[PDB]
């Protein structure tokens, strides 16, 4: 029963660890989508709307 | 093409690197739960920090 | 006699488990030479550019 706790607790701390990781790196490789919008450059739009 | 990494290639090696280090880290908490007094010795350290 | 059995039995598990540890040292070891004889030779001649 004590190795069983001792095995609960590395689970439970290591839940966390790994959602950090699982969520940062995530966020961090699609925020570099969102910042990748095309540029406002000086022209017209090719297409009047 | 090879001058730089897509970013839905980059998407899936991370989430098979973080699999594979999920993966670890399930058989060592197996390895820690499953443990008997028959093959292993109560480490007294470890169980103190846990 | 379910005592002696069972001692007997974790006789044969203990065994399992050296053989485990060693393969496991074994493995890893493999691992990480296959990927530098595979491959050291050539990254190391071009780098010697
Ligand atoms: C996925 C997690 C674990 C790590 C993320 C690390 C970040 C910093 C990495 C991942 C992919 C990387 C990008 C991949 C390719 C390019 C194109 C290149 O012309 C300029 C750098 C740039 C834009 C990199 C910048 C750094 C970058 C965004
Ligand atoms: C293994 C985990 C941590 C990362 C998984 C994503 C991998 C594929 C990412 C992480 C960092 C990335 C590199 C970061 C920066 C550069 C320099 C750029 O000029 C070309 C792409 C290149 C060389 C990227 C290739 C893809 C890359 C190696």
């Amino acid at each position: 029963s004590d190795w069983v706790r001792m095995g609960n607790a590395l689970d439970n701390i290591c839940f966390w660890a790994a959602l950090v990781l699982f969520s940062v790196g995530s966020s961090l490789i699609f925020l570099g989508a969102y910042f990748n919008r095309v540029p406002d450059l000086p022209y017209a739009p090719c297409i009047q709307p | 093409t090879s001058l730089s990494v897509p970013l839905l290639g980059r998407f899936l090696i991370f989430v098979m690197v973080v699999a594979t280090l999920i993966v670890m880290n399930c058989v060592i908490v197996l390895n820690v739960s499953q443990r008997t007094p028959t093959t292993h010795a109560m480490s007294p350290r470890l169980r103190h920090v846990l | 006699s379910d005592q002696e059995s069972n001692n007997a039995a974790a006789e044969w598990k203990y065994v399992a488990m050296v053989m485990d540890h060693i393969l496991l040292g074994v493995f890893m070891l493999v691992c990480i030479i296959g990927t530098l004889a595979v491959f050291a030779g050539r990254l190391i001649e071009l780098n010697q550019q």
